[PDB]
């Protein structure tokens, strides 16, 4: 309560950040890339047979 | 009822927001 | 009294690989050249085990 302004200061800015983070071209989303990239890469080899 | 018992006391009444007045029972 | 126990967890196992040509035709040129009708499964089993 005697520091709530700070925190939610700290709050407001960590959301911020979390926000540039994704816009500026990020891999952390790839973990969700390679379960498009490993089934793809799966039904092309099938084809290919 | 509100009793120093179940209270504790820190700071002065000017900092927190939304802060009351009421009377505290002392057990003496 | 204090105990002291123990618990034992595996992490982790050998790594392999294989080569494909060398352990179905070895140096031969004639299997080779059939090996090739079967498909691309040396690239698939490689993949694998990386
Ligand atoms: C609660 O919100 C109302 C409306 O926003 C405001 O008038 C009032 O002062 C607030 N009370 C406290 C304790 O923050
Ligand atoms: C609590 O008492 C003080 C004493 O003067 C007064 O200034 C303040 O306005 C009171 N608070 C409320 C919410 O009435």
């Amino acid at each position: 309560y005697e520091n709530q302004k700070q925190i939610a200061n700290q709050f407001n800015k960590a959301i911020s950040q979390i926000q540039e983070s994704l816009t500026t071209t990020s891999t952390a989303l790839g973990k969700l890339q390679d379960v498009v990239n490993q089934n793809a890469q799966a039904l092309n080899t099938l084809v290919k047979q | 009822i509100i009793t120093t018992d179940n209270t504790f006391v820190s700071g002065n009444c000017d900092v927190v927001i939304g802060i009351i007045n009421n009377t505290v029972y002392d057990p003496l | 009294s204090i105990s002291i126990t123990t618990e034992v967890m595996p992490v982790s196992m050998a790594k392999t690989s294989v080569d494909c040509n060398m352990y179905i035709c070895g140096d031969s040129t004639e299997c080779a050249n059939l090996l090739l009708q079967y498909g691309s499964f040396c690239t698939q089993l490689n993949r694998a085990l990386s």
